[PDB]
């Protein structure tokens, strides 16, 4: 019913291929010495549904991943190689993209120094970006860390471009807007929470004349002072993440460490429309959450939303291995699909929303989930 | 030359005072009892129309208490002690409710020495006489218990006919009231049986000395009375200008002098008061066409009694706009004790809401007159970098760091919504829950619209809108809680050195500016002519110091913003480049662009025209930062000590922060010119440069400290203080212990600053003790906001690492953890953090320093039930042992196996 493999590494963080659709069947586990990549595989031979994990190999880095990314330039071919490019954080709070053929590192990209993070890194994405036609102009690698910044570092044609941006507190999370990968969300740790968009200087102002300046600081939405309708007494809570909801990012969910959860209906879950239908005629609204509520269980790692069906997210007790699956819509009624009686690492949801990788600190598990 | 007087201001409400609630009572009710909108509601409930302190200075020691009486018929008292006792702190206040409105001077004060107990004596507009019994209890303990005789009520026969008007207190059980129409009754009570009697007083002034309606007063009206002591002496003034003293051992005017003529009506406040000291000296005021003048007497006794005049004039000063008018709201009178020929005199100013306050300093020839006085009186772009937080943030800041009162936000919040009742209902609404009301609200209200094209939102009136709402909200605070700033009383505490200023929602004190407020506020003109003096570098460092104010104010709120997160950086993570290519970046970023081409050109120019300029900063920098030390106390402040001394920090500390970053703009600027002789005359100022992000990186951490609100769940005011900066305070909590005449707080705020600036290499760093401090008292949250300012030096690194143990930051923690060693400290007294790990140092005779860290360690981690780590650092400990110690290896592989077994 649910697949289990031990580990010879301890784990910091679980991600899965979603970028690039040749690898969309993935999974890499950033660890103490490096990057594990496994592979889903559909097969089992008793003659049944139920997938599995193979271990590939180990990028060998000599140091902790603390957080991870898979790019879009992931491809497989065929000796069968995997041609992988990683966006990672690592210890010594460098950002990193990584690239390989299998095991072995072909170069790294390192953004430290003057120019990099100065204290612990917290998040990391990337994003691709295209021109004129649809070929592939930028791809965006954006870092936030406890030294209270937004770093945002351009790969284009011509090199790198970098820049940063003061947070007001230390930044926690950082996510490119699905389908409009000019904007980001950030979320600080006292829980306010910005769309940012990193674009709207440079195509104008920055590259040129005549430098007439806009505001990329598009919304701050406050969380912290804005729960108490379910409903906590939360003796100085901070924010877990925060995370676009919708496959064009139409709404955001943002979890605080408490269990408490808020979320807002931003913008039509729609390819075109940014303005949401219900926007169109009931008028224009606050910035109020439009529903929330509390986990049964505080929140070490955030919300995980499902990639596929809007209204769902998963919530871990990291220190005693319960996964609440949470429905926004849907009030009080409780369901905790799942139990390990350990301490959970990191976990995230296969590609395509029909199971969950899960690192606890001696095994990588696969689970399904239906309905 | 005329100095200047600056006051500290408290707003009289629960939070500002750290209170935990209120003692509601009802005075026993009787027969005869008897008896826009919003902005009416603040005024009936929040604004005081009568209000003073009294000191019961003969106990062990003195409690100090702030009564205020208001039109919702309430009389509120608040401890507003300085002095330390050896008492529990005080917690709560008390209101106390009355069937009808209390009068205007009709609150009394007296304290009996057996039985340790305060009395107040109140009469209310329908005329009962209440004799009230405080309890110290119910000040320092929550629901405490009433004693069934705490409130005798008396209607004396005498205010039957006749209207109270002025009241003395004689003692616990008698009093004087006058009568506005004229006469005067001595009250006598039985407290021991809730019976009394009146006597008659015939205002028998038989000679003084010299050289047809209803309603209608008489001349013997008495205007203003004051008793004396260890004279039983009454000092009488009335409606027709007759100074008398009433002997009331015998209930006889003993003597009496007619005073010359003027028209003294239809103003009501004090016309005399005596010193404290010794009550032997009495002024008396004299109105004029401009403002009066004032007169002392001695009082001889031998029976019979002499007013005997001191002075005939004491002239005050002129008050500022005088085509507006000014009314004596109150005044003080203080002699020195050395000995009859100092004199002390302190007035209060009132016009509508503006006051202010004079001091006198006059001596006796054998006179003259040395003055001081008060010279008493927000906005910014929508913010386009994060540095500090968006428009919602930055307004919430700004309002709840105001100084003003908390009802004013309550009373404001419920005009932005839908109410009596919604008002007490707030009340019982947490800070934290009031400003989450408060912001919820304004976002609530502000609606974001699509534009242009359907195409988005229209962000930029999103935040114009939000902007202006918050603006609005910010502005009716302001103009609610400003009728809190009428002045009604002030009181000279002779327990303590202070004399107490009493405004209609707020207290406070006068107090001396320090050298920082003088060089804060303008101009260069006034701050030269400080005689004499008559010499550079006094001078030129003055002409420099203002070249720094004047580029410090080139920058906007939002580039000061980006100034302040780039000091912080550089304070933070000061490795990355040399110090001067810092300097250049810094100038680079923040200076050049927001600095005029001329204004540079001129700044080099009036620099390189001073001789030795970097020796005459260099030399005020020192004057600025220089500090007297008091002595550090034993045992616990006060709370409301803890709260004034933390408000006068936050305001001292701002001036610090805006000085030393002016020189820092300036060093920065002159280090990037290309300019040789400029340049030369600072060759070697990066010992200066060091020296200030040093001073920057304190003072911006502690205004960091002053709005942090801790956790609510010896030096007992530790764990009782409401935000960080009370508790740092608390810490350096000092006194003058050879001169009474300076005030603990005073002493506080001089340790607090000489804490801050006084410097060495054998030194702690204060970051460190501070936050050592707050992670000992559980405030979590706080350490974990003020992490960043944490150092690197191990005990820092190991603190830090603590700090996000307790935040459940397991991974940052070890990481920490392995960055650092406590190998060097395992002797080290001041830190109590360290005493698990210096337990197990000592077991083992301070050896294998190292394996006794990672045992430590282990031991941590375990606790926090983290096994995997705990067991990782107990294989470390085995791994690194250097000198054989079967008892530490024995320990170790003990701690091994519980470890094992509990990661599995």
């Amino acid at each position: 019913n649910q697949y289990q493999l031990p580990l010879n590494v301890r784990p910091y963080t679980t991600t899965w291929c979603s970028q690039s659709p040749s690898c969309s069947n993935l999974l890499a586990i950033g660890h103490d010495t490096g990057i594990t990549i496994y592979c889903a595989s559909e097969e089992q031979t008793p003659g049944s549904t139920g997938l599995t994990l193979q271990e590939l190999f180990t990028i060998q880095t000599g140091l902790p991943t603390l957080h991870l990314s898979f790019s879009s330039s992931c491809s497989y071919s065929e000796s069968p190689v995997y041609s992988l490019f990683l966006a990672c954080v690592c210890q010594d709070n460098t950002v990193r993209l990584i690239i390989t053929k299998n095991e072995t590192i072909i170069t790294q990209h390192v953004l430290g120094g003057k120019s990099g993070h100065h204290n612990f890194v917290n998040d990391i994405d990337i994003a691709d970006v295209y021109s004129a036609d649809n070929r592939l102009a930028e791809q965006v690698i954006a870092s936030v860390g406890d030294d209270c910044t937004l770093i945002i570092w351009r790969l284009t044609d011509e090199g790198p471009i970098l820049a940063g941006y003061p947070l007001s507190s230390p930044g926690i999370s950082v996510q490119f807007r699905p389908s409009n990968p000019n904007q980001l969300i950030v979320g600080e740790r006292n829980g306010n929470i910005r769309i940012f968009d990193w674009t709207l200087n440079l195509s104008a102002e920055e590259n040129s004349q005549t430098e007439l300046v806009k505001n990329p600081w598009l919304l701050t939405l406050n969380t912290l002072p804005l729960v108490n309708t379910c409903h906590s007494s939360g003796i100085a809570s901070s924010l877990a993440n925060v995370r676009w909801i919708g496959s064009d990012g139409s709404g955001i969910l943002a979890m605080c460490k408490s269990g408490a959860w808020l979320r807002w209906n931003l913008f039509a879950n729609n390819d075109y429309n940014e303005i949401s239908d219900s926007t169109m005629k009931l008028g224009p609204k606050n910035l109020l959450p439009n529903v929330q509520g509390i986990s049964l269980f505080p929140s070490l790692l955030g919300a995980c939303p499902h990639p596929r069906y809007m209204d769902y997210f998963a919530t871990a007790h990291s220190q005693h291995g319960l996964i609440q699956l949470i429905n926004t819509y849907e009030k009080d009624s409780n369901s905790i699909p799942i139990q390990l009686g350990m301490p959970i690492v990191d976990f995230c949801w296969h590609q395509d929303g029909s199971h969950l990788a899960i690192a606890t600190e001696g095994s990588v598990l696969l689970t399904r989930l239906m309905g | 030359r005329m100095n200047e007087l600056k006051h500290a201001v408290v707003p009289i409400d629960l939070q500002s005072f750290c209170l935990e609630g209120t003692l509601a009572l009802w005075v026993p009710a009787l027969e005869n009892d008897s008896e826009d909108d919003n902005e009416k509601l603040f005024k009936k409930e929040c604004v005081a129309y009568d209000a003073g302190v009294y000191t019961s200075n003969k106990s062990k020691g003195s409690q100090t208490l702030r009564w205020s009486i208001f039109q919702n018929r309430t009389l509120t008292i608040f401890d507003v002690s300085l002095n330390s006792k050896k008492e529990p702190l005080s917690k709560f206040n008390v209101k106390i409710h009355f069937p009808s409105n209390v009068m205007k001077d009709g609150v009394a004060f007296s304290f009996s020495e057996h039985s340790d107990t305060t009395i107040i004596y109140a009469i209310t507009h329908a005329r009962v006489l209440y004799y009230i019994r405080l309890s110290k209890t119910w000040f320092q303990l929550p629901d405490a218990r009433l004693d069934d005789d705490w409130c005798l009520c008396y209607r004396p026969i005498s205010f039957l006919n006749q209207k109270p008007d002025l009241m003395a207190a004689i003692s616990t059980s008698e009093i004087c009231v006058s009568f506005f129409n004229g006469g005067l009754t001595k009250i006598i009570l039985n407290p021991k049986d809730a019976s009394h009697y009146e006597q008659h007083i015939d205002d028998s002034s038989y000679l003084f000395s010299l050289k047809f309606k209803a309603d209608y007063r008489s001349p013997n009206t008495i205007i203003s009375m004051i008793f004396l002591s260890t004279y039983n002496v009454l000092v009488m003034l009335s409606l027709d200008y007759k100074l008398k003293v009433l002997d009331l051992s015998t209930n006889q005017c003993v003597e009496t002098i007619e005073l010359s003529q003027t028209i003294l009506p239809l103003q009501s406040f004090p016309y005399l008061t005596s010193d404290h000291t010794t009550n032997s000296f009495i002024a008396l005021y004299y109105p004029d066409n401009s403002h009066g003048s004032f007169s002392i007497y001695k009082l001889n006794a031998n029976f019979k009694l002499n007013v005997v005049i001191e002075k005939g004039i004491i002239p005050p000063s002129l008050p500022d706009d005088e085509f507006i008018p000014w009314m004596l709201s109150d005044f003080q009178l203080i002699s020195s004790e050395g000995s009859q020929s100092k004199f002390l005199l302190i007035i209060a100013w009132k016009s509508n809401l503006n006051t202010v306050i004079q001091k006198c300093n006059l001596s006796l020839d054998q006179f003259s007159c040395v003055w001081s006085h008060s010279l008493d009186s927000t906005f910014f772009d929508v913010p386009t970098n994060m540095s500090s937080g968006d428009i919602s943030e930055i307004w919430l800041q700004h309002i709840f760091a105001h100084n003003t009162s908390i009802e004013s936000i309550q009373v404001a919040l419920l005009s932005f919504q839908n109410s009596k009742n919604k008002l007490d209902k707030f009340g019982a609404l947490t800070i934290s829950e009031l400003k989450n009301a408060v912001l919820s609200s304004i976002v609530s209200t502000i609606q974001i619209e699509p534009n242009s094209d359907l195409t988005g939102y229209d962000y930029y009136e999103y935040k114009r809108l939000l902007y202006n709402e918050w603006e609005r909200f910010a502005k009716l605070v302001a103009y609610l809680d400003h009728f809190g700033d009428e002045i009604l009383s002030i009181n000279f505490d002779p327990s303590n050195a202070v004399t107490y200023i009493n405004y209609a929602n707020k207290v406070a004190f006068i107090r001396d500016p320090y050298l920082i407020e003088s060089f804060d506020e303008e101009p260069l003109t006034k701050l030269i002519s400080s005689l004499e003096t008559d010499d550079p570098s006094l001078i030129e460092g003055y002409q420099i110091l203002d070249l720094g104010r004047s580029l410090h104010s080139c920058m906007s709120f939002s580039t000061l913003s980006e100034i302040r997160y780039s000091l912080r950086e550089l304070v933070q993570d000061l490795p990355s480049y040399s110090l001067f290519d810092t300097l250049w970046v810094f100038y680079d970023k923040h200076i050049y662009p927001n600095v005029d081409p001329d204004y540079i050109s001129t700044l080099i120019d009036t620099l390189v025209s001073l001789e030795n300029p970097m020796r005459d900063i260099d030399s005020l920098i020192q004057r600025l930062r220089s500090f007297d030390i008091y002595n550090h106390s034993a045992q616990s402040p006060s709370l409301f000590l803890c709260a004034s001394v933390a408000r006068v920090l936050d305001s001292i500390l701002k001036k610090f922060q805006v000085s030393i970053e002016g020189f820092i703009f300036l060093l920065s600027l002159i280090t990037s010119q290309q300019d040789y002789e400029l340049q030369s005359k600072f060759a070697g100022c990066d010992k200066l440069f060091l020296s200030l992000l040093e001073d920057w990186r304190l003072v911006s951490f502690l205004l960091e400290n002053s709005a942090l609100l801790l956790e609510k769940f010896t030096m007992e005011a530790l764990a009782s203080v409401n935000t960080a900066l009370q508790f740092f305070s608390a810490l350096n909590y000092s006194e003058c212990f050879s001169e009474s005449q300076i005030s603990p707080l005073h002493a506080t705020v001089i340790s607090s600053l000489s804490a801050i600036f006084i410097r060495d290499d054998t030194e702690n760093d204060l970051v460190t003790e501070l936050v050592e401090k707050l992670f000992l008292f559980k405030q979590y949250n706080a350490c974990m906001q003020l992490i960043g300012w944490l150092n690197s030096d191990p005990i820092a690194v190991y603190l830090k690492a603590l700090i996000y143990l307790k935040s459940k930051e397991a991974v940052k923690a070890v990481r920490c953890f392995k960055t650092t060693s406590l190998v060097l400290y395992s002797h080290t007294s001041q830190f109590a953090v360290l005493r698990e790990f210096q337990e197990i140092a000592e077991k083992y005779h301070h050896q294998n320093l190292l394996s006794c860290y990672y045992l430590h360690l282990s031991k941590k981690l375990f606790e926090e039930s983290a096994y995997i780590d705990a067991l990782e650092f107990s294989l470390l400990a085995d791994a690194s042992k250097e000198t054989d110690d079967e008892d530490l290896s024995i320990a170790i592989t003990h701690e091994t196996l519980k470890t094992a077994c509990a990661a599995g």
